[PDB]
């Protein structure tokens, strides 16, 4: 919801890619994608998910 | 590789963990009653929040 919480979800998603939680991370990634200021953020999550799959 | 978050959810910070979980559900309730077009957006947000709740459990 609020930016601070959103950043917590992104970190959570990043943590998820390293625990075989690619579906969850993807759900988070696509929602954050809705925002322009989180571009790179979703990038890493996805890149992290691509590398761990 | 590992974040500071993962270590705060693994038992080292019980209070932080339940505050984070608490607001994530709080938020979930907000968007869920919001969902009662623009639904796919909010529904997308509901998925993201629920997703985070799934990870916090898979890594606690």
């Amino acid at each position: 919801m609020n930016v601070q919480l959103k950043k917590q979800l992104a970190e959570l998603a990043l943590a998820g890619t390293g625990h075989h939680c690619h579906q969850e991370a993807a759900s988070i990634a696509d929602w954050l994608a809705q925002e322009e200021c989180m571009a790179e953020c979703v990038t890493l999550i996805r890149l992290s998910s691509l590398m761990n799959q | 590789m590992m974040t500071n978050l993962e270590t705060r959810l693994s038992g080292a910070d019980p209070v932080f963990a339940r505050e984070l979980h608490a607001q994530l559900v709080q938020a979930l309730g907000d968007v869920k009653r919001r969902l009662l077009q623009q639904y796919q957006q909010w529904q997308q947000e509901a998925d993201a929040i629920e997703a985070g709740l799934n990870i916090i459990e898979k890594i606690k």
